[PDB]
């Protein structure tokens, strides 16, 4: 008679795809860069979405109700409209959530891939939550015309971006203490990113800030300079900073320290032989 | 905006009270802060060791495994979770690792990758410390693996921490099965609570014993406790390397035999008859059978047992049947056992123990003059074993070549080639064995294996030495061993040398024909396998391939294996008749040579033995082919003499320096691989070497 | 007063091409002194050893 | 990086070299094991660059 | 290599000279340069000196 082999196993359709996913070695990256340009293509898009809009001419929720709004020092009030109200795009829209809904499914597909301990350890960690909060209400936004035009923190993917870009450099290279300096560099970035889209999205009701003024203003902050020319007037924007700054001090002194315990490893072993400079030297 | 020292200005005190404050809060900052600091970095430096805890709502539901070694290194890990996560049933298992050191450099990446991070958990912390028990669940786990460090100072003092630590997990998880794998066979029998025990010194030594008999049986005990899916070089251009390293994935797998969709038909027929016909059927290898009246395994019980609907049926097959689609010689026993818990075998025995100046070789006694192997003249072919000490492991070497079923006349004079003098506790043992000798010496000096016999001895079993394990780097094991067998290759092409390696790696230093360049093509085969992450990366080695390089990094896949398989060990233990149960098979050898052509097949070769001898094939040892005027002329002559005739020249001066005659002294461009249960219509070629499991005699 | 990291205020760019050079000039010196940070401090701890030089000034007269 | 290492015999491009010298250690405790980390090393780097002319100094004869 | 093993004697290929010292005494003293001891020995015995070992008093 004719047998064949581990049968039993990948004719499954979930240990066939488990495989694909997980198991495979070689898909993992492929898997990765899928997820990791992805998160950038949105984040670049939330970029886009602020560049071409100007509140002067009127915000309001989708649709008709729009009007344009104005800031004054002397009354202590906020002006909630333009904090949540952004009349992004149609388009922005669409290439933006079909992102968003390919996240989710390919999330929690991994979710019950992976479950072994009773779905626990999954939920917890920090990278599903912060999917889930930056695409979960770009989900049902496809259900109602008035929350087409709603502000959702999607710059917060260049976390996740980080996270899948880390995943990455893990296994492949495509040196060590180039490795997380690297790494380094990107949580920099992401810090910026989301002080300068945060302040940029929050000064909307007052100070009218626009993407540069705020990157400028980000940066002379985070480098503790703060000249005060460009300054937070309203206490959303102020609290944005005080939060900005103290995750400062707890997401980057964990980075200094795996450095510092590469700075060490960056002494010795130091040197390589290109390989084109073999074909010639 | 003031404690991260920003200071935007857009908020400032503008009064000299809220002024002095913001003076006298910043001076506090810099007085209260550093010293926090102070202790923070003096307990930054302590947070990279003692790393990792197993939380208690884990244990409920995980359902993990913990392994309690000495000191982890990237060998002996990765040979580990290739072999406990290559079975679909342990997918869901986590490894915890109770190492009191810290981890590897290497250890750390390999434990970070995304495979290996939800599974592999790592807390630095000693077993015989119950806070650090309690880390690991050790009350809840499903196994508990204890493995020896081989690379200590002091070998008798690392399986003492064994010991230790096998009582340290006993009484605080009574409830839990124990795994432990000791180095030395004295200290066998304080762990004999444990489930499953691997020795390493007895089992090794069997198995270098048994390659002088079974070539290549230390490749074929290797291949069969090492999980493989059995895909290892299917992308080869070569012929044998496609089905060799298909046939290696052939494992032991037990079934009861109604539920067996491979032998449920053969219920009341012989077991011949059942073993012959799943092979020529299904292409299985029905090996022994254990009945549910007793818990003893027996291999191959012969052709008058009979199947029945509650018997245990072990066979070799690429995966479970599970996850398949469709003077005269007394015979006595030796009397003193070296250590307790020695297994009794009925062996040869000389007649009245001869004395210990009998045993020796190089000086000889009142009762012979002899001082040679040439002038005691043996019949058959020597086995010169160069170890260092004699002890308890080597006396395991002696009694699978001295067993009763082997043949009387074939008995080979064992000599031993100890580097330092044996003790009356070990010249005890042996004294009653017939034809083993001893002889101080080395491998390296060329006059004491000329003493010894190797002009005509069939192998050369060269020991690891117990000195050369402390090694630091990895090649200083084996940097004096492959050198000074290296040199008998050349001075002994036609002699059969079998080398212990410390570390697997250095095979590649092994074999070393110099105009050769297919050392590199065997690098090619490793990387592929390296990137699929298989088991037996080693596999296609020419030395280990042909059974002539055996690492005991080898056989510790034989712990994690038994498991899943809790007979592994037994199954193990009874082909190198470490021990004998009655009535169970011994595993032998037969050469196939032009008589018995005429069976072209392996499958027809099944059908003459178990019809016949009722012996079942294993596997097939498979070999390829891969005055001034007069001095003159003298110096023409002898400065144009070839490196072959150099080492020739070499050999016969010292035979007639020390006295040997210098006739009998007049190689290998051999391949030999292992095939274990080839299919049935596999080719029989000339030279092939056929492993059996031949009945008990006294069954 | 910017690469001190104190920042008055008094005097700042108002323009963005001089926003955009102070945010890359402070840029560059992240990471162009850390570099020359890291080899003096490998210097800082051979400092502490093979210290002293009787000058030749001093020989003369001393 | 050690020649024993083939992952470091890559980044020195063994397989495109014009001449490897090796050279024993002179002043180690040992001297009959500092002719094998040699001898090895030679055999290292022929396996993994044969065609490459090999410069051996070696201590013992 | 081979050049040095053989002025050394350590590898003796057939047909190939050693090296040898000579003493210059004051017999010899006649010959007063080098280039001379090189004519003297290149027509009687067919030796080749390579150098010269000088003695000074310092
Ligand atoms: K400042
Ligand atoms: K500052
Ligand atoms: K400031
Ligand atoms: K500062
Ligand atoms: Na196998
Ligand atoms: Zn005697």
């Amino acid at each position: 008679r004719v047998q064949v082999e581990f049968y039993v196993n990948e004719n499954t359709f979930k240990e066939r795809l488990k495989l694909f996913f997980i198991k495979n070695q070689r898909s993992s990256l492929r898997i990765r860069l899928f997820n990791f340009s992805l998160k950038l293509l949105t984040c670049l898009l939330y970029i886009v979405r602020v560049l071409l809009d100007d509140p002067a001419l009127g915000i309001g929720c989708w649709g008709c109700p729009k009007q344009n709004y104005s800031f004054n020092d002397s009354s202590s009030e906020i002006n909630w409209a333009p904090i949540l109200w952004v009349e992004r795009k149609m388009t922005l829209w669409a290439i933006q959530v079909i992102v968003a809904i390919i996240s989710f499914l390919e999330t929690m597909l991994l979710i019950y891939l992976s479950y072994k301990g009773n779905i626990w350890e999954q939920i917890f960690r920090v990278s599903f939550v912060l999917e889930m909060i930056n695409t979960l209400p770009f989900i049902i936004t496809i259900f109602w015309p008035p929350l087409r035009n709603l502000f959702i923190p999607v710059f917060l993917n260049c976390w996740l971006a980080k996270h899948a870009l880390e995943n990455m450099i893990n296994d492949f290279h495509r040196s060590a203490m180039f490795n997380q300096v690297l790494i380094l560099f990107c949580t920099l970035l992401c810090l910026v990113f989301t002080g300068t889209c945060g302040i940029q999205h929050l000064e909307r009701a007052g100070e009218n800030l626009s993407l540069l003024t705020s990157f400028y203003f980000c940066i002379v902050t985070f480098s503790t300079v703060g000249y005060g020319d460009v300054t937070p007037k309203i206490w959303p924007s102020q609290l944005l900073v005080v939060i900005m700054i103290c995750v400062a001090l707890v997401v980057l002194p964990l980075q200094f320290e795996e450095l510092v315990y590469l700075w060490m490893e960056r002494q010795k072993s130091g040197g390589n032989y290109s390989r084109h400079r073999a074909q010639t030297e | 905006v003031t404690f991260s020292t920003v200071g935007y200005g857009d908020v400032t005190p503008k009064i000299w009270p809220s002024q002095l404050l913001v003076v006298i809060m910043i001076c506090v900052a810099l007085v209260v802060l550093p010293l926090q600091f102070e202790e923070l970095v003096y307990l930054w430096m302590e947070r990279q060791k003692s790393g990792g805890n197993y939380s208690r709502h884990r244990a409920q539901t995980e359902k993990h495994v913990v392994l309690c070694v000495s000191s982890l290194k990237i060998d002996l890990l990765m040979d580990f979770l290739n072999e406990f996560y290559a079975h679909p049933r342990l997918q869901d298992y986590y490894v915890v690792i109770l190492c009191p050191t810290e981890m590897d450099v290497q250890v750390r990446r390999v434990l970070q990758i995304p495979l290996w991070s939800q599974r592999v958990i790592y807390l630095q912390g000693s077993a015989l410390k119950d806070q650090d028990l309690m880390r690991a669940k050790m009350d809840n786990g499903e196994a508990c693996f204890i493995l020896s460090s081989r690379n200590e100072v002091d070998r008798t003092a690392a399986d003492h921490q064994t010991i230790l630590r096998a009582w340290a997990v006993k009484d605080f998880a009574p409830n839990c099965p124990l795994y432990v794998q000791i180095l030395k066979p004295e200290n066998k029998f304080h762990v004999k609570f444990a489930d499953h025990v691997v020795c390493e010194e007895e089992c090794k030594y069997a198995m270098l014993a048994l390659n002088c008999i079974c070539p290549a049986t230390s490749t074929l005990i290797t291949l069969l406790v090492h999980t493989s899916r059995g895909q290892e070089g299917q992308e080869s251009p070569e012929q044998w390397q496609r089905m060799y390293g298909r046939c290696s994935g052939n494992e032991v797998y037990h079934i009861r035999m109604g539920d067996s969709k491979f032998f449920r038909e053969y219920e009341g027929k012989s077991f011949t008859y059942a073993a012959f016909h799943a092979h020529k059927k299904y292409g299985v290898c029905l090996i022994g059978l254990k009945r549910e009246d007793n818990k003893s395994i027996l291999l191959n019980p012969g052709p008058r047992h009979i199947l029945a609907a509650s018997d245990t049926c072990f066979y070799i097959n690429i995966t479970k049947e599970e996850n398949s689609a469709f003077v005269e010689y007394v015979k006595g026993y030796p009397p003193n056992s070296p250590y307790i818990g020695s297994s009794p075998t009925l062996c040869h025995l000389l007649p009245v123990k001869a004395p210990f100046c009998c045993l020796r070789l190089d000086k000889g006694c009142k009762h012979n003059s002899y001082e040679d192997a040439k002038a005691y003249g043996f019949k058959n072919k020597l086995i010169i074993v160069s170890a260092e000490t004699a002890g308890n492991g080597l006396y395991n070497f002696i009694v699978p070549l001295r067993a009763y079923y082997r043949s009387r006349k074939e008995l080979n004079p064992i000599v031993l080639l100890l580097d330092n003098k044996p003790d009356h506790h070990f010249l005890e043992a042996i004294c009653c064995f017939p034809m083993v000798y001893y002889m101080e010496g080395s491998v390296d000096n060329l006059d004491s294996l000329l003493q010894c016999g190797i002009i005509y001895a069939d192998n050369l079993v060269v020991v690891d030495k117990e000195s050369t394990m402390s090694a630091e780097e990895d090649y200083m094991a084996d940097a004096k061993t492959i050198v000074n067998v290296q040199t008998m290759f050349r001075l002994f092409p036609s002699l059969s040398i079998t080398t212990e390696l410390t570390h697997p790696s250095n095979m590649r230093f092994m074999q070393f024909r110099a105009k050769d360049s297919y050392s590199l093509a065997l690098s090619k085969l490793e990387k592929r396998e390296r990137e699929n992450g298989s088991n037996l990366a080693f596999m296609f080695r020419l030395p280990f391939a042909a059974g002539r390089v055996f690492s005991i990094s080898m056989l510790d896949t034989l712990l994690y294996q038994s498991f899943v398989k809790d007979y592994m060990i037994t199954i193990t233990r009874l082909l190198l008749g470490l021990d004998t149960t009655p009535g169970s098979g011994y595993l032998c050898a037969m050469k196939i040579t032009e008589g018995d052509l005429w069976i072209r097949t392996y499958g027809r070769l099944f059908q003459k033995l178990c019809s016949s001898s009722a012996e079942i094939p294993i596997g097939i040892y498979r070999t390829e082919s891969h005055a001034a005027e007069w001095i003159s002329q003298q110096r023409l002559s002898l400065y144009r003499r070839s490196e072959r005739q150099e080492l020739s020249e070499l050999v016969k001066n010292r035979m007639k320096h020390l006295g040997l005659p210098t006739t009998g002294y007049d190689h290998q461009n051999t391949l030999s691989y292992v095939l274990i249960n080839p299919p049935p219509d596999t080719r029989l070629e000339p030279s092939d070497i056929v492993y059996l499991i031949r009945s008990d005699p006294l069954a």
